[PDB]
Parts: structure tokens; sequence; C-alpha cells
DNA sequence: ATCGTCAGCTGTGCAGTA
RNA sequence: AUACUGCACAGCUGACGA
């Protein structure tokens, strides 16, 4: 049925030929290539100056680019070969039936190397009464790392094995009352960032023996059982370092805020120089229109993890969410909650969790740095699009 | 302090010299890279009468004049142009009156009513494959039948996997297969979802269901590909090889899969699997010094049975590191048969770190952070060609390891990965995270786990994708 | 023999592309 | 199973000690 539509541009064609009048002709049957051979009249008395007209027509659908202004059209490079060898000009004609829409266009047959993808653009090339001489003339931004250095104490002590289980110290009540850094891993020697004599043997089990000291070689270590020993050094440190601040999640391995005798949030933010402190870290919620009925909480909480690379620990933070029920009481099930909560969320809304868990995790023993920054030398366009996400 | 990269967008080549990035536009206005020899496609149906008859109205329908879905983001979903004049294709589908078989209902409730659930698939899969033999040996042969699955018997089958295993069990016909579920080809009907009950599913709309399954029964039906990576000026000739791992398929044991590709002579690609199962080593994702050497010898024997000469490049991409003993045997049958160049990359896709900017929308599309050896890699994010970000939460960065032996850097290690993205052949898409020969392998070791011992292994990549 | 620390892989299911 | 992305759970591996 395409020979019909076909056959039905051409004659379109040539009755817009003749409604001005330049004496169009058609082809025969096994005509290829060439669909036409046209006259310039001139108002009376015909001259002898014909083009070539080859015609495509259309019935429904859209162009490739269509824009409302223009659009394009690429050629075969056969079709291109067949019109660089004419003696007389060529002329490519487009046809539509849907909105009656004529266009034409002239093949460059001047230049060296041939040029595809032919730019139309409407008004300009309107093939009606408008261009009819003109027919006949020829005859970078910045960015943060996720990653925050650290830097230890000069000084730490690897002596006084304990000679005891490492569970046996923790029931003990002296493990379970006091500064619990009474760590010791596969039976092996007590070292910790406070000496035996004034931390642990006030207060734990252990030999009063020696001193020791170490110039906290033992951060680098080429094997890697030492090294997971350090990191498990590293994070009872951090455990430490929050008494009764924070909490731990084993079940997640985060840690989460702590309602302290108040189950509403602390909005201790950061204070980022000039703005100001606000943060919503704790937060209850009620469902079926009764403040009685408490559904859950929503403590904050973040995986900490501990890498060894340039000679440097770095620390590693991954944003997520406790939730409770009533408080400081673990909820039975949030299965769909936290996939919820992490659906609707965006990147603008993660980069502020990392700089004010930064802010919070120092200042108000281990120091943390500032997150190192990058130079983007494309940057994203975001202009027009201020929606979604 | 980490230096940083932004690759542009690669260019996929299309039939008569023409390249683009988008291979819904680059079909649409260059046709496929190889052309079919016929404007004919056969179709076979099998399946329940009213999926027959929709199917049928469903390929007239999307023959005819099918349109896409929204004037906003207009390069992101467009109209289909159809089967007819100006197809992307530059062929025809039509189905044949003698190659369509009706299942009779007379069956489904026995397939129903059996109150074991490996009894009634092994059944269900006899019939399909019955019939499709059945219309096999005859002299009205397809050339790629359509499996439209009934609500009746998916409710019986999907609430052992049955996908792979019709797909073990048709590895002996000489066409491939597709499988379609009645909410495509009909509309006004929804299934239940499984567990989480009364919620149903969500699929697309009318116009990228169409490209997509069109693509796929171009693919598989007359056996050329529609596009290709483009090969840049000056480079070496290349073989790719990717290797998984998969379970037992029910027990806990863990086997390994592999695919091989490579470049043609001419204008073409070479995408294929192996003749033969690695067998079992215990329950570790590792290779051994045995089965490693192995799969090079096949790669490079199947080179040079086409270019006459072996390639002066092999790499190697893997998901489970090089530890001490593959790396070994890789480079001893690399280094023993005529190989200079070679490389040997992990890839990960369990990092914690992100990257964090100003702004709304996430890091760009190609984006690569130099952390010493490793490189840091977003094949994921926001696409200026799309206009938007394809997602919801955020990216998930690959983190690239190569080998202690290794001889590019990681820097054109990381570009030559992120060329090899979209010569998917089963989705149109441009938003694709990991690369073809890593995503074949588990294309392959999905269905490769369903077979019985003794039987036949196609190396044809039609009969898994 | 089960339980703690470290890091990692494969399998199954749901929501939404905007 | 027309497709891709994001998330949530369970299981199994090696290295280290009672
Ligand atoms: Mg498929």
């Amino acid at each position: 049925a395409n020979q019909i539509i076909g056959e039905i541009g051409e004659n379109e064609v040539r009755g817009r030929f003749l409604t001005l009048g330049w004496q169009f002709d058609g082809r025969s049957r096994l005509e290829a290539g060439i669909d036409g051979i046209a006259e310039v009249m001139n108002e009376g008395q015909p001259m002898a100056r014909m083009i070539a007209v080859q015609i495509k027509s259309t019935k429904e659908g859209k162009y490739t680019s269509e824009s409302d202004t223009s659009f394009t059209y690429l050629l075969r490079t056969q079709d291109l070969a067949y019109w660089r060898g004419s003696n007389l000009p060529v002329i490519v004609v487009f046809y539509r039936q849907s909105d009656h829409s004529f266009y034409w266009k002239e093949v460059s047959r001047d230049a060296g190397p041939g040029e595809r993808r032919l730019n139309i653009d409407k008004v300009a090339d309107l093939f009606n009464a408008s261009t009819v001489n003109k027919l006949a003339a020829l005859t970078g931004e910045d960015a943060l790392i996720n990653m925050l250095p650290l830097t230890l104490p000069n000084e730490m002590y690897i002596a006084s094995t304990t000679y005891e289980p490492r569970k046996a110290i923790a029931v003990i009540l002296n493990g379970d009352g006091p500064k619990r850094f009474d760590w010791v891993i596969n039976g092996g020697t007590f070292w910790s960032f406070h000496d035996p004599r004034t931390s642990a043997c006030s207060e734990i089990v252990d030999i009063d023996q020696v001193e020791a000291i170490n110039t906290k070689e033992l951060a680098l270590h080429d094997d890697i059982d030492e090294q997971n020993r350090f990191s498990h050094l590293l994070r009872q440190t951090l455990r430490y370092q929050t008494d009764s601040d924070l909490g731990w999640d084993k079940d997640h391995k985060a840690l989460y805020f702590r309602a302290i005798e108040r189950e509403v949030s602390r909005n201790f933010a950061y204070t980022s120089s000039k703005k100001k402190t606000d943060a919503n870290v704790v937060s209850v919620f009620k469902n079926s229109k009764d403040e009685t009925r408490v559904s859950f909480v929503r403590h904050h909480a973040f995986s900490p993890r501990f890498e060894l690379m340039a000679d440097q620990w770095y620390l590693i933070i991954t944003p997520t969410y406790y939730y409770t029920t009533n408080g400081y009481a673990p909820h039975q099930f949030a299965a769909p909650l936290l996939a919820g909560k992490k659906r609707l969320d965006k990147s603008a809304a993660l980069r502020g969790q990392v700089i004010m868990w930064h802010r919070f995790l120092t200042q108000s023993y281990l120091m943390f740095g500032e997150p190192p920054s990058i130079h983007l030398d494309v940057r994203v366009p975001e202009d027009g699009w201020v929606k979604e996400k | 302090t980490f230096e940083t990269r932004i690759f542009d967008e690669p260019e996929l080549e299309f039939g008569d010299h023409h390249h683009h990035q988008d291979p819904r536009l680059g079909l649409s206005e260059a046709g496929p890279l190889q052309t079919f020899l016929g404007d004919v496609i056969k179709i076979g149906v099998v399946g329940n009468s009213k999926t027959i008859e929709d199917t049928r109205k469903f390929i007239e329908t999307v023959s005819s004049g099918v349109e896409g879905k929204g004037e906003k983001h207009p390069n992101m979903h467009p109209p289909f142009p159809g089967l007819g004049n100006q197809s992307p294709y530059r062929c025809r589908f039509e189905i044949e009156d003698g190659a369509t078989a009706a299942l009779t209902k007379s069956k489904l409730d026995k397939i129903g009513k059996e109150p074991d659930h490996y009894r009634a698939v092994e059944m269900a899969v006899d019939e399909i494959i019955g019939e499709l033999q059945a219309m096999d040996d005859g002299g009205s042969r397809p050339d790629v039948a359509i499996i439209a699955l009934p609500v009746k018997l998916l409710e019986r089958v999907w609430n052992p996997n049955f996908r792979g295993m019709l797909k073990a069990k048709a590895m002996g016909l000489s066409f491939p297969i597709q499988i379609v579920w009645e909410d495509v080809i009909d509309d006004k009907v929804t299934i239940p979802q499984k567990v989480k009950e009364s919620s149903s599913r969500k699929i697309q709309d009318i116009a990228g269901r169409t490209w997509n399954l069109m693509t796929s029964l171009y693919y598989k039906g007359s056996g050329r590909i529609p596009w290709r990576r483009m090969p840049l000026e000056g480079e070496f000739s290349a073989c790719y090889v990717g290797i998984s791992f998969y379970r037992e398929a029910d027990g806990q044991q863990l086997f390994t899969s592999a695919a091989q590709m490579f470049d043609e002579r001419g204008r073409g690609f070479v995408l294929k699997g192996r003749r033969a199962r690695t067998e079992s080593r215990g329950r570790h994702p590792y290779m051994a010094r045995e089965d490693a050497k192995k799969i090079i010898e096949d790669v490079l024997a199947a080179y040079k049975l086409h270019h006459k000469t072996l390639p002066a490049r092999v790499f190697i991409l893997k998901t489970s590191r090089f530890k001490d003993e593959e790396a070994d045997g890789i480079i001893a049958a690399l280094d023993e048969a005529g190989t200079e160049l070679r490389d040997l990359v992990w890839v990960q896709e369990s990092y914690t770190a992100r990257i964090l900017r100003d702004g709304n929308y996430p890091v760009l599309r190609g984006t690569f952070v130099d952390l010493h050896g490793k490189g840091l890699l977003y094949t994921s994010g926001s696409m200026p060609y799309y206009g938007t970000y394809p997602g919801k939460y955020d990216p998930n960065p690959l983190l690239l390891c190569p080998h202690h032996t290794s001889e590019s850097t990681v820097a054109q290690l990381a570009e030559e990965i992120f060329s090899l993205t979209k010569v998917n052949w089963n989705s149109t898409q441009m938003n694709q995270r990991l690369p073809i020969p890593i995503r074949a392998a588990r294309k392959v070791g999905e269905v490769l786990k369903y077979v019985g011992e003794g039987e036949v292994i196609s190396a044809d990549y039609r009969k898994y994708i």
C-alpha cells in the first residue's frame, strides 16, 4: 500500500509545480533515482532550463528531530554518488499528507567530498510562491569524598599480657562497670591507649609488671591479622569516645543516637561558620489520627569502616536509620520503613548528613580531620531541570 | 590529591557507515549493521487460544502505527516508527497459520491440581517442548517461537525455576524461543504478585516494550547483529573473556561460567559461550590452575579459526579477585602460546565510598576517580542526552582493581570498560552498569545450572539471551 | 565443638523509572 | 519471564583464639 502513497505524493508534487506553472514531467515504470524533470517557463515564453526532482512522500508520523522549527534527514551515500555526477541541478522535495506539508532542499553539487545530514528548517524552505526566484537562481566545580582522615596519639602501650580468657574479664564485675577497654584479642597481649596501672588494673583484672611503650608502629604492619586487630582497637576506641551519647546496634553494625532521659532530638547539627544549628536527629510519629499510639522513631545512625591507604587510616561513613518502639527499646520489625525512607531521598539530603556527622564526631582520644576535595572539569548542566531530584 | 577524569559517551556503529550514541535513534535513520537478505521473518506461537489471538492482534497493531508516551524528555521516550516502509530493521514480520500450537484446556487443570511442586513444572515443560519439537520436525518451520504464558498456568507454576528449566530442554531445536507473559501482548489484564499478595505488578508503557521486544525478535530471528561498538584508529587486535560463578541447582556447590568475545574480519562481532561444563571443585567462588588454562586455550583457538593469526591482546574480566593461582595459569598459557600484551582486572560492586557534590542531581555518568592503583568508576548517574537522572536514590559505583601483572594504566582500562556497556542486545537502554562479558557470563550460568548430566550444550548466544 | 573480630560472594523479592 | 536501576533479607566462604 506504499505504492499508492508514493503515487499520491508524486501527483501532488506535480500539481504544486503546475499551480505556479513550470511544465513538470514524470517518468516511466523502471525509473531509478531521478523522479522528474522540470522546466522554467518564466511567465510564458518557456526557456530550456531543466532541473531534476527527487520526491520523498509520507503519510503520517513525525520526522527524526521535529522541533516545530526544523528537522534533519540523512542520505544513503549511494544517492549522493548518483546526484554528484549529473550535468544538471538536483532538488529534493519532502511531502507529508497529514498536514499537507511541502518542503524542498538543494543537493550541493560543487564541493569535494560530500556532506550528508541535511538540516531542513521550516518557513525559509517552503516550496511555494515565496521562494521561486531563489529556486530558479541556479537555473570546573568541586566535590568532596566520604572518607575522613585520622591522626593517632603518639604513644600506646604493648605489654602486660593478661593471661585471662577474654570473656571472663568482661563477665567479671570489673568488666561490666567503668571503662570497658579490657580488650584482648585471641588471648594476645593487652595493648591499649592507656596504661594498665592507671586504667586497667585500677578497674580491670590485670598484672602490674611492666610499663610498655610504642611509637604507634603497630598502626602499620604487613600482616592482615594484626591490621584487623588494630581495626578492632580503633572501633573500640570510637565506642569509648562516645559513652552515654550513642549506642551500638549489633545486627546492623551501627552507632545510633540515644534519647538521654527525653525522647526528642538534640539539634546539635553543624555551626557552618555564619550559619545556624538544627538537626532533628530523634523524632517520633503517630498513626490513625491519635498521638497516644506511638508508631515508631527515627534514630539517625552511621556505619563506620576503617581502611588503610597511603599509610593512613581513613574512616568510611555510611548514613542510615534505626527504628525502635516507644524509646530505647528495639522494634520487633522494621522491614518496609527503612526502604520507604530511603526511597524518598536525594543526593542533596546525603551530603549534609556526612557534614553534620563529621562536625559532631570531632571537637565539642582520637582527632578527626576534614574530608578531601576534588575538582571536576565538566560541570553538570543543572539548568531548566529544577524538579524531581 | 585524587586526580579525576570525565570520559565522553562512546559511540556505536550502525549500518551504512553511520555512528551515534543512542540505539533507538541510530537504528531508525541508518538501519542495522548487517542487513537481512530477504523480506519476511516467520514467527510461531505456542500457548492458549486467547494468547495466540491477542499475539496476532498485538503484532498487527504494533506494525501499523504505535506512538510514544509524553512530550517531556523527547530523547528518552521516542515513538516507534512501525514495521512499514520506514521500519528500523528494513524487513517484515509475518506469522504463518501452520506454525501455531494450542494447549488444550483439559490439561491445564491437570497441571493445576497436582499437589507436588516439581512434577507440575516438569510436565508443563514436557508439553511445551513436545509441541515445539512436533512443529520443528515438520515442514512449517518458523524462525523464532513465542511462548505466551496464560495466567492459569502462571498461577500454578510461578507461585524450581521455570524459565531455566524450559530453556534447558529447548536447546536441541533449530530456532530460539521467546517467553512472553499475558500482560505484555494483551492489556486490561494484571497478574497478581508473589507472597506479597493483592499488590500485582507494573510494567512499562506501550512504546518501550515494543522497542525491546522487536529488537530481540529481530536478533533472534534473522541472526544478524543490530549494532556494534565503534573501533578506534591504531589499536591492537584484542579478545575479551568474562568469568562468573554460580551455585548448584538445589545443593551447596559452586561452578564457574565463561563467555568469549571478539571482532570480525569485516563488519561484525562475535559473542559466544562454550560447549562444555566446567565441573565442580568445592564451595569457594574461585577457579583452579587447571580450569583457568583451558578457557584461555579455547579463546585463543577460536580467534585463529577466523583471522588466521593469533591476537595481540587478551582482556580478562572477573568478579572474585585474582589471588595467586588463576593468574599463574592465565599467564602461563598466555606466554606459552604467543601473546605479549595482557590485562587482568577484578571488578567489585561492594565498595562503600561515594562522591558527594553540591546541587540536587548526582554526578555525571563516566566520572572516574583514581585511588592509587584502584579506580572508582561511575557507569551510572545523570546524562545530558536524556535530560535527567534515571534512578531513585544514588548511583552505585564500580571499584576496579587490576592485577599486579598488567600493562595498561587504570585510566585506559576504565575507558575500555566504560566503552563496553551499550552492547547488550537484550535491551535498548543507555543506563547499563555492568560491562558486556560478565553480563553474558551470568546469563549463560543462569540456565547452565538446569542442564542434566550428559546433555547437549550450545555455543549460540541466541539460546541464552 | 559453638561463639566474637576482619572482608567477600550468590540467591530471592519489591518499587519505579519522569 | 519486554527491560534497566535502586533497596531490603536469608545463606555460604576464607584468616585469626577458647
Ligand atoms: Mg531477553
